[PDB]
Parts: C-alpha cells; sequence; structure tokens
C-alpha cells in the first residue's frame, strides 16, 4: 500500500494492523523475511521496519492504469534525456 | 570476337564472404568451389552465389571437381530461388598472392571447354586485411592466338589497366597463360545495413555503469603511472635540449617516450571518467523513483 | 590546449616532395622487370 | 493522360480470360464502370489476362479495388507469354513489374504507375492478384483499364 | 595530412622491395670498385652508388 | 537454460538477405525458412553458416505448413562434407515477428538438434535493435493449474564474425563505416543509442498496457509480476546517502580529469615550443 | 547511332528520337552506349521531361554498364546551358545508388553550368570529389570544374591545384583534365606548371591525362608564347620511344602529339 | 583514408614471417636486422611499429621476401 | 506421365478395423505398394511421397524418385488420432508446390477410411482450390462409405467440373482387399 519513499513501517503499524503485541511484531517479520515474502530489515532501537521489496500480486485493472500511467511519465523523462544529450552532443554525435 | 580487356566480375557481399570463409577455414589447401551467377554480357560477369566442392583428401591443391556433388548441388539450389548458372570457379591461395599456376590452369581449361567465358577467381584469405581483400579473376590466354601476334584482349578503354599487376602474379604466368579481369563488387543498402550490425553494442551496455570499486582502481593504478612518467617526463625535456638532431629519433629506438604514454594514459584516463560520469548523470534521472 | 594547438604553425614546405622520386621509382620497375623476365623463365 | 489516353477500345474484349472468375460477378464490371465490381469464387488468388492489338503502349494503370479489404494487394503484371499461364506459371515466373498496392491505389481516386520502359511493345498482359488488403477469401475490383498510347 | 596518407600507401610497395646486404668493406679499388664481403656469402667486387 | 548466448555471423546475415530476396522475387512470401549451421562452444552458440529449405504455410491456418526435411537431411550431408565442425543448431525464419506454428517447426527442427534454436532474422533494416532474435524451447511449468506447454525462451543474440569474416566485412562497409570518430564519441553515441533502446522498449511495455486496459488483451499476470519488480527496482536519487555518495564518487572522478586534463595542456605546450623552434630553425637556414 | 547523333546535335527531331530510343530500348550493351549518348546530343538542351524521363528511367532498369555510361553523357548533355533548371535533375542524380548515375549528376552540372563560374555548382562538384564512395565520380567531379571555369581560365590552377596531389590517382587525373578543359587554348603556364610534375605520377593514366591535357593547354603554342612547348614536345617523342613505358602512358603521349599539332597547326581548342 | 591506409599495410605482416634480431636502428625506417637464415640484412621498418619495443637483441618478425622489419 | 503423386495415407483408429484383411492399416500398405510401384514403371522420373493423415497432418517423405523408402516409413506407422482431410489436402498440395521438377504434373492420392467431419461448404471449396492449380486428387472411398459417399461426391465433382476424368472416385466395398480392386480402378489405368 505505501510507496517506495515511505517503506519505512514503525512497530505499532505492524502491531496494529495484525493485531498483535509490539513484542511480536518482531518475529512476524523474521518469518515473513525468512520465508520469502518480503524483502527488508528491522531496525529495533528506532522500532522500525525497512521493507524494501514485497511479492508481486495480483493487480486489477485500475491499478495496471495506474502502472500505465506511470510508465507515460517515465517514458517522457527517457525521451527528454535522449534529445538533450542528442542536442547537447550533436556535433560529436556519430 | 575478341573479348574487351574492359570486362568485369562483378561479386555480391554473399560470394565475397563465402570464399574467404571457406578459404580461411581450409589453410592452406587451395580449396575449391563453384561460383553461380550470369554472364550479363560480353562486358560483365556477376557472381550471385558461390558454393564450396568438399575437399576429397590430403593435399595443398586442387582437386578435380565432384560432377555429382556439383549436379546435385546446382538441382537442390535450383529448388530454393537459385536457378543460377555456374559461370566459373574460385579457389584460395592462403597467403602467396592471387595467380594460377600450372595444375590450375588444367582446371580452368575444364570450364573454359563448356563455357567460353568462364572466370577463375583467386581468393588469399591470408594476405586480406580488413578494408581490402587481395583478390583476382583470370581467365586462360590461348597459345595459339599469342603464338602467331594477337594480343588475347582487345583495348577499347582505359578501365582493364587500372590495377598494376603484381610482381608475384607476373611471375607465374600473367599476362602470359591467363589474364585479370577487374573484381568490382556489387553492394546494396540492404546488405550494407545488415552487415553495420557487427559488434554494434547492445542498449543495455550503454547505460551500464563500470564497477565503481575496479574503476577506482584503475583510476588509481593509472595516475601512479603518470606519477613516474612525469618524472621520466621531466628528464626527456632536458636531455633533448642539449642532443643532436641525428639522435632526436634513434636514441628514442628501445627506450619507451614518457610523453607518449602520458599522452594514452591522459586520453584513457579521460574517455574512462567522463564516459562514467556522463553515465552516471543520465542513469539519475532515466531511473528514478518519482 | 586547444589554443596551443591552434597557434601551431606548419611551414609553407613543398609538400608531397618527401615521397618517392620520380626517377628512383622508375628503378625498380626496370629492375623488376628482369625479375620476372629471368627468375620466371 | 498528358498526350496519352485511357485504351479499353483497343482491348479486343474477346481475347481476355479472366481465370478464378467468378459467377456472381464477371470481368465485364471492372471495365466498364458503372459501380458494381469483379470478385474471385475459388481463392483470393486472381489471374487476369488482357488481349488487343500488338501496338500499344502502358503507362499507368487503375486497379481501384473496394475498402472493406477485398481489393488487391499484391499483383503481379507479365507481358507477351506464348501459350496459356496457369497460377503456378503466374506465381513461379518473373514478373515484369510486381508492385504491392497500398490503400491509396486502391482508393478510386487513385492511380498506379508502371516501369513505362519495360512496356513498349505489348502483345498482351497478363494480370496475378495474388493477394488482397486482408484475408478475404474472395478478392474484388471495382475497376481497372491501361492509361497509354498506341506504339 | 595528404603526405602522410600518400606516403603510408608507398610504404606497403617500398616494403616488398628486397632488403639490403650488410657486407664490410675491404679495400677499395678503381673504378669506383670496392672489395666487400657479405656476411654469410664471402668476398665480392662491387659497383659504388652515383650518390 | 542449455543455451547462454548465440552468436550469429555476417555470413548468415548475409544468406538469409539472399534467401528471402530470391524467393520472394518469384512469389509474395510472408517469411522464408532455413536451416542454421554452427558449432558449439562452453554455452554459447556459434551459428556461422545456413542453407535454405523449402516452406510453405497457408496464412488461414496454422496448422498447414510444409517443411521439406529430406531436403534438409540432403543438404547437410553437403554442408558435412565440406565443414564437418558446423552441426545442425536450429533454424532460421525472416518474418518480422513470431508466428503461432513456430513451436511446431522447432519440435520437426528439433529431432536432428535436441536444444533447437530458433532466431529470427528480420530482413527489414531496423533502425536499433538487432536483426536476430534467438528463442529456445521450453516447457513452461505454470503455478495457476494450467498443462505446462512448450514455450519460446529469449536468448541474447550478438552479431560476430570471423577473423576472414570480419576482413569482408570491413571491405564491404569501407566506405560508409566512419572509423574517424574517437573513442570518447562512440561510447556517447552508444549511450544516445541506449536512451533511445530504453524508450522503444518502454514505449513497447506502455503499448502492452494500453491495450490490456481497453480490453484488447487479457491481463498475463507473470507481466505484471515482471513490472512490479521492475517499478520496484526503480532507485530513489533524492536520499541523502546516495546523493552525497553520489557526489563523492563525482568529485573523485572530476579530479583524475582534471589531472589529465592538465597534463594534457602542458604536453600541448611542449608540442608548440617544437612547432615555433622547428619554424624558427627552418627559416634560419634559408 | 554515333553518326545519327552527331549530325542531329540540338536538333531535336522526333524521328530521330524515336528510332533512337527504339535502339536504346533493345537492351544491348554495345547499341545502347551509342543510342544513349546519341539521345542526349539530339535533344541537346531541350530540357524536356520525355527525353530525361526516358532516359534516366531507362538508366535504373538496365542491368548493362556500357549502355549506363552512354546514358550517363546523354542525359548531362540534354540539360546543358539551363543555368539552375537543371537543379531538380542534378540532386535526383548526385542522390542516387548507382554510381553511373551520379557520374551523370557530375557531367550535368559541368553543362548546365558551362562557363557560368557557378561556386554552387562548384561547391558541389568539389565536395564530391574529396568525398565520394566511387573512384569514377570523383574523377568526373573534378572534370566538371573545367566546364564551369574555362572562361575564368586563371582561377582553375588554384582550385584544382591541390587536387593534383591527392591520394587518389582518379583525382589527380581528372586535376589534369580540369586544366587541360579549362585552359584549353590559352597556353596558361600557371596550369602547365602543375601539369609537368604530373607527367610523371606513378599511376600510369594520371600521367596520360596530363599528357592529353598539356597538349589542349597549349595546342598552336609557340616557344615564344609558351616557353615549355619545346620541353613537352621532346617529352611525347620520349614516353613513345620509351620501350618500358607502360601502354597507356604511350597513349596519351600519342594523343598529346595528335592535338598539339591538330589541324595541321592551324586549330585551336576554345570552349569561348 | 588514412586509417584505411593504416589497416592496409598491415597485409606485411601476413604469415609466414621469418624471424629476425634487432641489431641496431640506422635512422628511423631502415635497420640491421640479423635473419635467423644466418645473413645481416639492411632493411626498412614498418612506420606502425612500436619503436620502444626495439630494444636491442629483441626478436623481430620480417617479411619473408623482402625481410623488412614488420 | 511425368506426374508427382502424394499418397495421403490414413492412420486413424479405425485403420485397426479388420474390415479388411488382415488390417485396415495392413491393407492400405499393400494398396501403397501397389499404387507407388505403379507410377514407377509409368514414368522413371516420377515422383512419390508419403503423408499421413493423423489427428495432425505429418510429412513422413517427400517427393522421391524411390520407393523402399515409402514402404519403409509406412512399417512404422501406427493408428493413432483421427482423420483431418480438411487439412490433409492443403499439407500435400503444399508438398506438391515445391516438387523437385515444375514440369511434373499435380497429383494426390488419398485414403480415406473414417468420415470426414466437415460442412460441404468447406469440402466444396478446396475443390475449387485445387482446380485452380489443376490438382487431381484421386480418392478411395474405403471404410465408411456408408457416410462419406456424399461428401466426396461433391468432391471428386467440383473438381472434374464439367469435362475430363481428372480426378476418380472409385469406391471398393468391403470385401478380401482393397488393391485387389486397385488395379482394375482407373487411378492405375
Ligand atoms: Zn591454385
Amino acid at each position: 500500500t505505501r510507496p517506495a519513499n515511505h517503506r519505512q513501517l514503525t512497530f505499532e503499524e505492524i502491531a496494529k494492523s495484525a493485531k498483535i503485541t509490539v513484542n511480536e511484531v518482531e518475529l512476524l517479520v523474521m518469518k515473513a523475511l525468512s520465508v520469502g515474502l518480503v524483502k527488508g530489515s528491522i531496525d529495533e532501537v528506532d522500532k522500525r521496519v525497512h521493507m524494501t521489496w514485497v511479492q508481486p500480486r495480483v493487480l486489477d485493472l485500475q491499478q495496471i492504469k495506474g502502472m500505465k500511467d506511470r510508465l507515460e511519465f517515465w517514458c517522457t523523462d527517457v525521451k527528454s534525456m535522449e534529445m538533450l544529450v542528442e542536442h547537447q552532443a550533436h556535433d560529436i554525435l556519430t | 570476337p575478341a573479348v574487351d580487356t574492359a570486362e568485369q566480375v562483378y561479386i555480391s557481399s554473399l560470394a565475397l564472404l563465402k570464399m574467404l570463409k571457406h578459404g580461411r577455414a581450409g589453410v592452406p589447401m587451395e580449396v575449391m568451389g563453384l561460383m553461380l551467377g550470369e554472364f550479363v554480357d560480353d562486358y560483365t560477369v556477376r557472381v550471385i552465389d558461390v558454393f564450396a566442392m568438399p575437399q576429397s583428401g590430403t593435399g595443398v591443391s586442387v582437386e578435380a571437381v565432384d560432377p555429382v556433388f556439383q549436379a546435385k548441388m546446382l538441382d537442390m539450389l535450383k529448388q530454393t530461388g537459385r536457378p543460377e548458372m555456374v559461370v566459373g570457379w574460385y579457389h584460395s591461395h592462403p597467403g602467396f598472392g592471387c595467380w594460377l599456376s600450372g595444375v590450375d590452369i588444367n582446371t580452368q581449361q575444364s570450364f573454359e571447354a563448356l563455357s567460353e567465358r568462364a572466370v577463375a577467381v583467386v581468393v588469399d584469405p591470408i594476405q586480406s586485411v580488413k578494408g581490402k581483400v587481395v583478390i583476382d579473376a583470370f581467365r586462360l590466354i590461348n597459345a595459339n592466338m599469342m603464338v602467331l601476334g594477337h594480343e588475347p584482349r582487345q583495348t577499347t578503354s582505359n578501365l582493364g589497366h587500372l590495377n598494376k599487376p603484381s610482381i608475384q602474379a607476373l611471375i607465374h604466368g600473367l599476362n602470359r597463360h591467363y589474364y585479370s579481369i577487374t573484381i568490382n563488387y556489387r553492394k546494396n543498402e540492404l546488405e550494407q545495413k545488415m552487415l553495420l550490425n557487427l559488434h554494434k553494442k547492445s542498449w543495455m551496455e550503454g547505460l551500464t555503469l563500470q564497477d565503481y570499486s575496479e574503476h577506482c582502481k584503475h583510476n588509481e593504478s593509472v595516475v601512479k603511472e603518470m606519477l613516474e612518467l612525469a618524472k621520466n617526463y621531466n628528464k626527456a625535456v632536458e636531455e633533448e635540449d642539449k642532443m643532436t638532431p641525428e639522435q632526436l629519433a634513434i636514441k628514442n629506438v628501445g627506450k619507451q617516450d614518457p610523453k607518449r604514454h602520458l599522452e594514452e594514459h591522459v586520453d584513457v584516463l579521460m574517455t574512462s571518467n567522463i564516459v562514467q560520469c556522463l553515465a552516471a548523470m543520465l542513469d539519475t534521472v532515466v531511473f528514478k523513483l518519482i | 590546449h586547444n589554443m596551443s594547438v591552434k597557434a601551431m604553425r606548419f611551414p609553407p614546405k613543398s609538400y608531397n616532395k618527401d615521397l618517392e622520386s620520380a626517377e628512383e621509382r622508375r628503378e625498380r620497375e626496370q629492375q623488376d622487370l628482369e625479375f620476372a623476365k629471368e627468375m620466371a623463365e | 493522360p498528358k498526350g496519352y489516353m485511357d485504351l479499353m477500345p483497343f482491348i479486343n474484349k474477346a481475347g481476355c480470360e479472366c481465370l478464378n472468375e467468378s459467377d456472381e460477378h464477371g470481368f465485364d464490371n471492372c471495365l466498364r464502370k458503372d459501380t458494381t465490381f469483379l470478385e474471385s469464387d475459388c481463392d483470393e488468388q486472381l489471374l487476369i489476362t488482357v488481349a488487343f492489338n500488338q501496338p500499344v503502349k502502358l503507362y499507368s494503370m487503375k486497379f481501384q479495388g473496394p475498402d472493406n479489404g477485398q481489393g488487391p494487394k499484391y499483383v503481379k503484371i507479365f507481358i507477351n507469354l506464348p501459350r496459356s499461364m496457369d497460377f503456378e506459371e503466374a506465381e513461379r515466373s518473373e514478373p515484369t513489374q510486381a508492385l504491392e498496392l497500398t490503400e491509396d491505389d486502391i482508393k478510386e481516386d487513385g492511380i498506379v504507375p508502371l516501369r513505362y520502359v519495360k512496356f513498349q511493345n505489348v502483345n498482351s498482359v497478363t494480370i496475378f492478384v495474388q493477394s488482397n488488403q486482408g484475408e478475404e477469401e474472395t478478392t474484388r475490383i471495382s475497376y481497372f483499364t491501361f492509361i497509354g498510347t498506341p506504339v | 595530412l595528404n603526405a602522410k596518407v600518400r606516403l603510408l600507401r608507398e610504404e606497403l610497395q617500398l616494403l616488398q622491395e628486397q632488403g639490403s646486404y650488410v657486407g664490410e668493406v675491404v679495400r677499395a679499388m678503381d673504378k669506383k670498385k670496392v672489395l666487400v664481403k657479405v656476411h654469410p656469402e664471402g668476398k665480392f667486387v662491387v659497383d659504388v652508388d652515383k650518390n | 537454460l542449455a543455451v547462454q548466448k548465440v552468436v550469429v555471423h555476417p555470413l548468415v546475415l548475409l544468406s538469409v538477405v539472399d534467401h528471402f530476396n530470391r524467393i520472394g522475387k518469384v512469389g509474395n512470401q510472408k517469411r522464408v525458412v532455413g536451416v542454421l549451421l554452427g558449432s558449439w562452444q562452453k554455452k554459447v552458440l556459434d551459428v556461422s553458416n545456413s542453407f535454405a529449405v523449402p516452406f510453405d504455410e497457408d496464412d488461414k491456418d496454422d496448422s498447414v505448413w510444409f517443411l521439406d526435411h529430406d531436403y534438409l537431411e540432403n543438404m547437410y550431408g553437403m554442408f558435412k562434407k565440406v565443414n564437418a565442425r558446423e552441426r545442425i543448431v536450429g533454424w532460421y525464419h525472416t518474418g518480422p515477428k513470431l508466428h503461432k506454428n513456430d513451436i511446431a517447426i522447432n519440435e520437426l527442427m528439433k529431432r536432428y538438434c535436441p536444444n533447437s534454436v530458433l532466431v529470427i532474422i528480420d530482413v527489414k533494416p531496423k533502425d536499433l535493435g538487432l536483426p536476430t532474435e534467438a528463442y529456445i524451447s521450453v516447457e513452461e511449468v505454470h503455478d495457476d493449474g494450467t498443462p505446462t506447454s512448450k514455450t519460446f525462451e529469449h536468448v541474447t543474440s550478438e552479431i560476430g564474425a570471423e577473423e576472414a569474416e570480419e576482413v569482408g566485412v570491413e571491405h564491404l562497409l569501407r566506405d560508409i563505416k566512419d572509423t574517424t570518430v574517437g573513442t570518447l564519441s562512440q561510447r556517447i553515441t552508444n549511450q544516445v543509442h541506449g536512451l533511445k533502446g530504453l524508450n522503444s522498449k518502454l514505449l513497447d511495455i506502455r503499448s502492452y498496457l494500453e491495450k490490456v486496459a481497453t480490453g484488447k488483451l487479457p491481463i498475463n499476470h507473470q507481466i505484471i509480476y515482471q513490472l512490479q519488480d521492475v517499478f520496484n527496482l526503480l532507485p530513489d536519487v533524492s536520499l541523502q546517502e546516495f546523493v552525497k555518495a553520489f557526489y563523492l564518487k563525482t568529485n573523485d572522478q572530476m579530479v583524475v580529469v582534471y589531472l589529465a586534463s592538465l597534463i594534457r595542456s602542458v604536453v600541448a605546450l611542449h608540442n608548440l615550443i617544437n612547432n615555433k623552434i622547428a619554424n624558427r630553425d627552418a627559416e634560419k637556414k634559408e | 547511332s554515333l553518326g545519327l547523333g552527331l549530325a542531329a546535335m540540338g536538333t531535336a527531331r522526333q524521328d530521330v528520337y524515336d528510332l533512337l530510343k527504339t535502339n536504346l530500348y533493345q537492351d544491348d550493351a554495345v547499341t545502347g552506349e551509342a543510342a544513349g549518348l546519341a539521345l542526349g546530343l539530339v535533344m541537346l538542351g531541350s530540357k524536356n521531361a520525355q527525353a530525361i524521363e526516358d532516359m534516366v528511367g531507362y538508366a535504373q532498369e538496365t542491368q548493362h554498364e556500357k549502355i549506363l555510361r552512354g546514358l550517363a553523357v546523354g542525359i548531362a548533355l540534354v540539360m546543358y546551358g539551363r543555368m539552375e533548371e537543371a537543379d531538380a535533375l542534378i540532386e535526383s542524380l548526385c542522390r542516387d545508388k548507382d554510381p553511373i548515375l551520379r557520374r551523370s549528376g557530375m557531367y550535368t552540372v559541368a553543362m548546365a553550368y558551362c562557363g557560368s563560374g557557378n561556386n554552387k555548382a562548384i561547391r558541389r562538384l568539389l565536395h564530391v570529389a574529396v568525398s565520394d564512395v566511387n573512384d569514377d565520380v570523383r574523377r568526373a567531379a573534378v572534370e566538371s570544374l573545367g566546364f564551369i571555369l574555362f572562361r575564368t581560365p586563371e582561377q582553375c590552377p588554384s582550385v584544382v591545384s591541390l587536387l593534383s596531389e591527392s591520394y587518389n590517382p582518379h583525382v589527380r587525373y581528372g586535376a589534369a583534365m580540369a586544366l587541360g578543359i579549362c585552359c584549353a587554348g590559352t597556353g596558361n603556364k600557371e596550369a602547365i606548371n602543375l601539369l609537368e610534375p604530373m607527367t610523371n605520377d606513378p599511376v600510369n593514366y594520371v600521367r596520360q591525362g596530363a599528357l592529353i591535357a598539356s597538349a589542349l593547354i597549349m595546342i598552336q603554342q609557340t616557344e615564344i608564347t609558351c616557353p615549355k612547348v619545346n620541353q613537352f614536345r621532346q617529352l611525347y617523342s620520349k614516353v613513345i620511344n620509351d620501350k618500358h613505358d607502360d601502354v597507356m602512358a604511350k597513349f596519351g603521349a600519342i594523343l598529346a602529339q595528335g592535338i598539339l599539332d591538330a589541324g595541321g597547326h592551324n586549330v585551336t581548342i576554345s570552349l569561348q | 583514408e588514412f586509417l584505411h591506409a593504416q589497416e592496409e599495410v598491415k597485409r606485411i605482416q601476413s604469415i609466414p614471417l621469418v624471424i629476425g634480431q634487432f641489431l641496431e636502428a640506422v635512422d628511423q625506417n631502415t635497420a640491421i636486422v640479423g635473419s635467423t637464415t644466418g645473413s645481416n640484412y639492411y632493411v626498412r621498418i614498418l612506420s606502425t611499429i612500436d619503436r620502444e619495443l626495439l630494444k636491442p637483441n629483441a626478436s623481430v618478425a620480417l617479411h619473408k621476401h623482402s625481410n623488412a622489419l614488420v | 506421365v511425368l506426374e508427382s503423386t502424394m499418397v495421403c495415407v490414413d492412420n486413424s483408429e479405425y485403420m485397426r478395423n479388420g474390415d479388411f484383411l488382415p488390417t485396415r492399416l495392413q491393407a492400405q500398405q499393400d494398396a501403397v505398394n501397389i499404387v507407388c510401384h505403379s507410377k514407377t514403371r509409368s514414368n522413371p522420373e516420377n515422383n512419390v511421397g508419403l503423408i499421413t493423415l493423423a489427428n495432425d497432418c505429418e510429412v513422413l517423405t517427400t517427393l522421391t524418385p524411390d520407393t523402399g523408402r515409402i514402404l519403409s516409413k509406412l512399417h512404422t506407422v501406427q493408428p493413432k488420432g483421427k482423420i483431418t482431410f480438411c487439412t490433409g489436402i492443403r499439407v500435400a498440395h503444399l508438398a506438391l508446390k515445391h516438387r523437385q521438377g515444375k514440369n511434373h504434373k499435380m497429383r494426390i492420392i488419398a485414403f480415406v477410411g473414417s468420415p470426414v467431419e466437415d460442412n460441404e461448404k468447406d469440402l466444396v471449396k478446396l475443390a475449387k482450390r485445387l482446380k485452380k492449380e489443376k490438382v487431381n486428387v484421386d480418392i478411395i472411398n474405403f471404410g465408411e462409405e456408408e457416410v462419406n459417399t456424399e461428401k466426396l461426391t461433391a468432391f471428386v465433382n467440383t473438381l472434374n467440373g464439367k469435362d475430363g476424368t481428372g480426378s476418380h472416385l472409385v469406391t471398393v466395398p468391403p470385401g478380401p482387399s482393397l488393391a485387389d480392386a486397385l488395379i482394375s480402378s482407373p487411378i492405375l489405368a
């Protein structure tokens, strides 16, 4: 659910969403990390879990449409620098 | 009806590569094959395609043409859109120039009896380098006509005397028992663009960043190399001041030139770091999370 | 580097004169003619 | 058209044989305009031969077909063929021109060029429709004629 | 640059010209004759180039 | 898999182009199919020769198709006699994309070479990509419970040339190949081509997702699984740690560039010194 | 065909054109070369599209090179002295993949710009001379410079002087021919000074072109008019009587004697 | 064309090549080499040869015909 | 005559039946051995090839001036699958278009021993396509002629048109051997 920029789950959020004790949050992440459901790390001092990867899941058409919209911005950025390098290095381009 | 000196033999891009590949693989056997094509006119001989005859056994020389291999290869090539007659034969001369030996002259006479305009193409895969292939097309000079005082061919143009005969070929019977036909190459846009894909790096390699650990170590090592070269470069400047112009170059033989190596290290390092920096900067926005 | 390279002057020497001389280039042709006219025979 | 003209009067209309013709629509429709069309029955392929007097020069043809996809796409043109021509001798032979029609050429307001150098003295013309603009098992031709001059 | 290219193509023909023997002069003679000793091939009486 | 890389030589490309041209001359052909010959080195294929075989397919039905396998055996004995080290390593076809009956043709090809590699050689001169796309037949065991099927798995392709084959290619490309461009300019052109190639790949995915959104094709659930990994792998270049590391690494290369440029300028000054000395000495004696 | 075209130069008669076009369409190498060349001669300067369309269209369809060589000269002659009216054809020919058709564009540039000194036409010729895939087009590109600068003969020995020392012998040959064509009859000492070392060129045909060009430059010229006439007059005799000289260098020397004493010392070459 | 000329001069290095010994550099383009045939020759040096490798007693490949240092 | 023929042998499940002694698979093998041998002596240049008519058609041997290789392939043919006559003729017609010598005449030999499960319209249009390429398909309606006698009737009538006996529809009733009726059939005449 959370974006890749804000994938630092605190121990309270995992405890509240999973109806588990805060002390049991840590063991829960081990099972997810060991099995392979999620990739990431645990920061026990700060009580935060740094997830970096999740198992891909089945997505609805609307979610796919949002995914395609993300490619629209990605394609624009790649095209923008393709013209930028072409324009700037036109004389030395082979 | 004397043949014209302005006659040209046109070898396709596919034909040239086949003889080069077959000739090199058969080094030093004089591996032979048949050239398929069409006698367009009295002045043009097109070689659309060639195929290689098998070597019957050991021996660095041209063997007899195998008729069963030739006939049933020609029959089976006609099925896949190649109804082209045999316009001559090709064979390899691995490194000793392009000419015809005594055995080659006899082999050509077999083709001359069937087709009077048969062409003997000799390819040197060993002496051929990038951008210049050592090739030549030969046709025999009849002894009866030349002995009585007749030129083998008429010269109505300048085209056939643009290439100066090699001394190796002139030694081995050129312009005495056989003559050379100028070879032109037929290249189209389609095949030429297709060959441009050779060594064309993948798009992944262009954006791929070199390992930063090895890049820094290479940065480290080469800069350390200039530390010694610069120290030697200073000595080279003072030495050449008090040193005679006859030894401007003789004294440079057998001793490394710090200036030359410094330029190479600078040139190597400038492209290594600029490409790595630009690739890193391009990947920063192209691959962005936002 | 660009300023220094642009400041390099080549004197207007008689170019293509350090190539093969016309008389000496003829020397090989006469000698090589006898090479083909004798070794081959 | 610029000093040349349409040449159906030269076409004898008696030595014209359109193989793979359909009983529903015959070869007469595409040579007279006035709507209607020619179509094939057995297969998408459609072989057409046209005969006329020996002195005739071809500059262009206007093989306008329909728009649904039944209009010809790849056509083979042969000239002065002794003996009859079956569908194989129109498919396994080298045509004088093998122009691959685009949708713009099929448009009734469209004229396709031919290599005029190779069409100078024509005894008869063999036309081999090999494919249409699609996968329609029958190939249709709304109109067709040769624009040129007698030799 | 043209001279560099022209010299490069002419070098290929030049490099195919046969190399020169290395000999030792015993004594000079009349009519520009010199007695030399080619390294493996004994003694010779040779001409002298006009230069 | 059994193949790590397929190397297609320029002779094969010219043979395939010629094969498509000569048969395409007599009759309009959707594609032409031949047999690829080559050797095996470790796990990289070395496709080096090819010959044409009779082939025809009805466009309406993918099931109807004929390949002259007796011709295939007869022509192999020809090439084996001339070159015994070139064995059947797969087949080729000039169709711009894959065909539904390709998995069927591969089975006929598989009996001569068990690990047959299909290389699609596009005769049309594509501007960005390589003309060759190598595929191998594998058993895709699905996790949805659907029965295992035979699918083509892509194998990376590269055009490489033998020493003598390269010699002929440079002869044919002598005029048009411009080697005057320096190494630094060549790498930047590679980066521009990398940007163009990545952009084209991204548009292909966007085009696929656009059709999926409108219902033109259904959800594959393997591409969507792959796509989530692609966007998850997109690094965050706005992190303080990465920015500081990027700045630290960029400055490390800049000083080396600065040192090399510093050495270049004085070496250039040395050359100018020699030029002026040579010019002054030449005019003094004249 | 050669006689008919030579007798119908510029007459643009349809009957001659129709007969010659029939011979060209016969696809004969020997006949087509003369028919193609005569086709341009008969329709010399007519610039009509039909002659251009027939000849250029035929040149892209015939498979015989001898026909192309005749057509290349013929196409150029149709648009002779047409100034910028040949611009459309020139870009079409110079952009062609056929080497001979590209050679026709260089010839078309020469005839559309005979003595006009058009630096735009000179700009195109010099570009092709130094940058072209085919040596024949390069040789013809330099050759066409003579037809554009013959009205200002002093201008040729400056533009073409550096091309006279190029690596490519074909450009060097054209450099000789450009001086011969442009400085024909003028006895230009600057042009003759360029040809004098070229008569000792390592490549045989470059020597032939220089010898022929020298004859064109100083035809009828005397010792007082041109100091180097006697030196070259003995040079022609030396080449002919040199048994060890290449035959085509002698071909130029024998021709050079013919041009030098042409018309019984009573004719000159002058494009103006 | 300079690159083409550099590329095309490498055919002088085509095998077979007789092996010599570098003895003395007379000038830039000429040197004295001792061929393994037992004869000392005064031959030319290919311009694309790294003269920093022409150390004394260095084995050099010579043209089988002209004995030139290639 | 100088013609190239392809035998569309059938190996469907119905070939295990003993309606023809000893087995329909064995009976048709003798049928091929005689019809293929007949085409050899009619012209030594005649071409004969094998195409199987299983669930998916499989060209066992292309056209060849050899007889023995045809039977060795037929030895390994086992009963399996259902007849697919629609695709069998086209895959056999495709090989006919790629024969050794284009001067040979089209000819296809079909061994229909299982019912053709197609509409009459598709069978009719197949005949019109073969008539376009002057292809003559010779069919023996053995096996299930009680239900194929009408579908194949439209096949040959449309191919033969109104004139010329290009193709034959000889139908052998079950008995001792269908090959014994082949030598009297116009196929071998
Ligand atoms: Zn030989």
